[PDB]
């Protein structure tokens, strides 16, 4: 197989716009969503069908109730944090909990909060201890570490649990998780040369340009993966044609443990 | 508290090809806090059926949203893509340079 | 979706007892141990995620979770330790799940056994006989004839006097003496009855 | 701590019945949870958070309303005799915690009968020490008799001199049945003190036993001329002798 991840987001405004939720909490793997909450709805659902295919009505039930009272939670450690910021105003507490399962069998995991978007707190489960990023993450990581029990069990979780997780959902929606679509790669003139790939799956993918045998990545312009929005994505490379000498260019694509490679005439 | 402005890119689903039926994409991603707003304009104006996922999160705290909708490219017709964001006192145009 | 611990367990005070558990659940979030007296509220002992030892005081609690199992262990047993200990183990969509219990009972240490059955007159004249002092290897066994009445052993503490010791009671109306008391039950040979 | 009520409570079938519990603990997860012989707690219903109520393991026949982030109350709109219980109500400062450990009420008990005709306070007679114990071990040992008391509501206290004593006592936990044949036999219990033969003898010394005993309530309908077995205490007494 490839390498895939678990992901648990979520997002607390302290003044939101009309409409605008107060509390979203979405579940990815690798990078599909799976699940949806927010303050609004006030429960909790599946973004994916074979999501809702393979879990039974309680399990939302279940965590429905659980998100309504992690979303007060979420709550009031904004409230603590401008508090304690001396801050006022609109300001966002965002969390990002996972794990990953990679090609060889080894796992990792991760926990971090982030206030404005800035790096706050990132566990350790390897130390069990918070990483603070100024004097107010130390503060509450100085709460946080006295609870030892809690730190034990987050590592617990992030290891094993999310692991479990994970693998469970990799088999639900394996005809979409782990499938694969090879690019189509093909070479433009604009004056440089294009090298676009479109339509394929995963979105990991790899391009780059030799000269002669020799890459250059200082000068070569990359493009973003972008999604095409069919399910695939797309994804381009620049090159400078050297006008007053002359070179053999060639592009070289690495996607889904397939390398590729084509030839300027 | 830094903000991030969004990124702004137009493109097709697949290459574009006059007369027939593609889809165009606005990709706005990077973008923070999370309250964006994005239209599609065909010629200037605005397109009424105009679908995008939900919004999305990326690993270094931003977001991430993609507007789409049906269309036909024409040699005619120039496509664009306008977001509004905190970070923006003019709303930003992108045009699909294809 | 089941947790397994004894019934009963019965051990000497002043010993060591180690009260199993083994759980089997959909996930696993933790390991709980909670005391609860008779007619009393649970309180929170111990909790386990990762497995090994924790050690604090004379209480003790390991976790395998690798084997689906536990254990609490109680050190230097003392008559203040007998209740029930409850298994809890949390699953993986946090749901608490409980054991059946397990009921200690702390045997006394008999230091100086006076096996004896006296009679107590009734006050505002039944009559009772009371099985007490004796060492804590006897066990009372139920009567033989109903409207024939026995309560358990029971042992009371006189702190005062750092002294222990056993007792039980047995009355009826009928006929009824203290020597037929407790006949259905082993009872020590030089036991005194006057 | 947490504060749930009543402690005791009898309920005819087909009676409703609410049981309050409150936290002090500032606490957003509560819990009510029935205990029964041969298995663990089973939970009823669970509050995660103010503001949000969920069915347990068995919520049938019962409902709760989060009042506050303080209160959780249980009810009972129809009681029935498979609703006799030990109900415990406990909270947590959160739920989905790991380690989050629980907060146990003192427990209310119930027992619900299909008439209150059954129900009786105990009688309460103390016997005074052997002769020969007193001459053999320099100890005198009382005992105490709770009689033809239904159902199992009674809590027995020992009362030296006016305070109450816990030192050299032992009252049997289970109280055994009068006709044990019968499922609606009346219950007995004992219990002994133990003090040096000097305080026994000295007759300025009062010892009485108290039983506790939990019945009808104030409105609770009482027809038949037999007293009402409403709550109340029965003790016996005795002083020192010779
Ligand atoms: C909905 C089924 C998606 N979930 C989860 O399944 C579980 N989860 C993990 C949870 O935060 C931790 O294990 C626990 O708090 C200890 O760190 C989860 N977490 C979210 O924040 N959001 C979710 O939607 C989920």
């Amino acid at each position: 197989m490839r390498t895939h991840s678990l992901r648990y987001f979520r997002l607390g405004v302290s003044d939101p716009i009309h409409g605008v939720p107060e509390f979203i909490s979405v579940g990815y793997v690798d990078s599909h969503p799976i699940t949806t909450y927010d303050s609004v709805t006030r429960q909790k659902e599946p973004r994916a069908p074979w999501m809702a295919e393979n879990l039974a009505p309680d399990h939302w039930e279940r965590y429905t109730q659980l998100l309504r009272g992690w979303q007060q939670m979420f709550k009031v450690e904004l409230k603590r944090l401008q508090r304690h910021y001396n801050h006022s105003g609109s300001h966002t507490y965002q969390r990002m909990i996972g794990c990953e399962l990679l090609e060889d069998g080894s796992t990792t995991g991760f926990l971090q909060y982030a206030y404005d978007g800035q790096d706050f707190l990132i566990f350790n489960k390897d130390t069990l201890s918070w990483l603070a990023v100024d004097n107010v993450a130390h503060t509450i990581k100085q709460a946080w570490e006295a609870n030892q029990h809690e730190l034990l069990y987050q590592k617990n979780w992030l290891e094993e649990e999310c692991i479990a997780w994970l693998k469970r959902f990799l088999e639900y929606g394996k005809d979409t998780l782990q499938r694969t679509e090879p690019p189509l790669v093909r070479v433009n003139r604009k004056t440089a040369l294009f090298c676009k790939a479109h339509g394929f799956y995963p979105p990991e993918i790899y391009m780059t340009w030799m000269k002669n045998g020799e890459e250059i990545v200082q000068e070569i312009d990359y493009g973003d993966i972008l999604p095409s929005g069919d399910g695939t994505y797309q994804a381009w490379a620049s090159i400078e044609l050297d006008p007053q000498s002359s070179n053999l260019y060639s592009c070289h694509v690495e996607h889904s443990g397939v390398h590729m490679v084509l030839q300027v005439p | 508290m830094i903000q991030r402005t969004p990124k702004i890119q137009v493109y097709s689903r697949h290459p574009a090809e006059n007369g027939k039926s593609n889809f165009l994409n606005c990709y706005v991603s990077g973008f923070h806090p999370s309250d964006i707003e994005v239209d599609l304009l065909k010629n200037g104006e605005r397109i009424e059926k105009v679908e995008h996922s939900d919004l999305s999160f990326s690993k270094d705290w931003s977001f991430y949203l993609l507007y789409y909708t049906e269309f036909t490219p024409t040699e005619k017709d120039e496509y664009a893509c306008r977001v509004n964001h905190v970070t923006l006192s003019q709303p930003k145009i992108v045009k699909w340079d294809r | 979706q089941n947790i397994d611990q004894p019934t009963e367990m019965t051990a000497t005070e002043g010993a060591i007892v180690q009260i199993n558990c083994t759980y089997q659940t959909s996930g696993f979030n933790g390991l709980f141990w909670y005391q609860q007296h008779a007619g009393e509220a649970p309180t929170f002992l111990s909790y386990n995620v990762l497995d090994g030892l924790e050690e604090k005081g004379r209480f003790s609690s390991f976790l395998s979770r690798s084997k689906g199992y536990s254990y609490l262990l109680l050190k230097e047993l003392q008559m203040k330790d007998s209740a029930s200990y409850l298994c809890a183990v949390k699953d993986s969509n946090y749901q608490l799940i409980w054991g059946a219990g397990t009921k200690l009972i702390i045997k006394p240490d008999i230091q100086n056994p006076d096996p004896a059955v006296y009679q107590l007159r009734d006050s505002k004249s039944k009559s009772v006989c009371l099985f007490t002092d004796f060492d804590s290897q006897t066990n009372v066994s139920q009567s033989k004839d109903s409207d024939v009445y026995i309560t358990d052993k029971c042992v009371l503490d006189m702190r005062s006097m750092d002294f222990k010791s056993n007792s039980a009671v047995a009355w009826s109306n009928k006929d009824f003496a203290c020597a037929n008391a407790f006949n259905n039950s082993i009872i020590p040979e030089d036991t005194f009855f006057p | 701590g947490v504060t749930q009520t009543p402690k005791f409570q009898v309920l005819k079938t087909g009676q409703s019945m609410t049981l309050q519990c409150a936290q002090d603990m500032n606490h957003n997860s509560m819990y009510w949870y029935r205990q029964d012989p041969g298995m663990g707690l089973r939970l009823i219903y669970y509050s995660a958070s103010e503001g949000t109520t969920d069915k347990g393991e068995v919520p049938n026949g019962y409902n709760v309303s989060r009042l506050n982030k303080r209160e959780f109350s249980l009810r009972l709109e129809s009681a029935a005799p498979s609703q006799t219980s030990v109900y415990f109500c406990a909270s947590s400062v959160w739920t989905g915690e790991g380690s989050g450990e629980l907060f146990f009420g003192e427990g209310s008990r119930l027992t619900v009968l299909e008439d209150l005709k059954n129900v009786f306070p105990p009688e309460v007679a103390v016997f005074e020490p052997s002769e020969a114990e007193i001459s053999h071990t320099q100890k005198a040992t009382l005992v105490c008799l709770a009689t033809g008391f239904y159902p199992d509501h009674v809590e027995l206290s020992w009362w030296v001199n006016g305070k109450e004593v816990h030192s050299g006592v032992c009252t049997d936990p289970q109280p055994l049945k009068e006709q044990p044949a019968l499922n609606d036999s009346r219950y007995a219990l004992s219990s002994r003190l133990r003090v040096s033969a000097t305080f026994w003898q000295n007759p300025r010394n009062h010892f009485r036993c108290q039983v506790q005993f939990y019945g009808l309530s104030e409105n609770d309908e009482w027809t038949q001329d037999r007293a009402k077995p409403v709550t109340q205490i029965v003790s016996a007494e005795a002083w020192g002798r010779a």
